[PDB]
């Protein structure tokens, strides 16, 4: 008898351009987003 | 006058541009170093 088992070893590695994802390159959006701290850097570091 | 003639210095004028800068603040509160975010790819890495 043959028992088949799948054991995953990877997930797809995704890096998100936080600034472009949130603001789409708009100066007003970036100014309003800067009030949230350093969120984009935290996201980048976490994903990396 | 020719008795006490002196050679004076020169001043340099640099234009100010609207740019994103990564500023590093000293323990005394002074900006000791900065990064021009759009200047280089390493600078983009530092700013992101």
């Amino acid at each position: 008898g043959v028992t088949q088992e799948f054991i995953e070893t990877t997930i797809q590695k995704i890096t998100v351009d936080c600034k472009q994802y949130v603001c789409n390159g708009f100066k007003k959006c970036e100014d309003l987003l800067k009030e949230y701290g350093q969120f984009c850097s935290k996201i980048n570091q976490a994903l990396h | 006058p020719f008795n006490d003639r002196k050679a004076w210095a020169a001043f340099y004028i640099y234009k100010l541009h609207p740019l994103t800068y990564l500023l590093n603040f000293d323990v005394e509160g002074y900006i000791t170093k900065a990064v021009d975010c759009g200047y280089d790819d390493f600078a983009q890495l530092q700013c992101s």
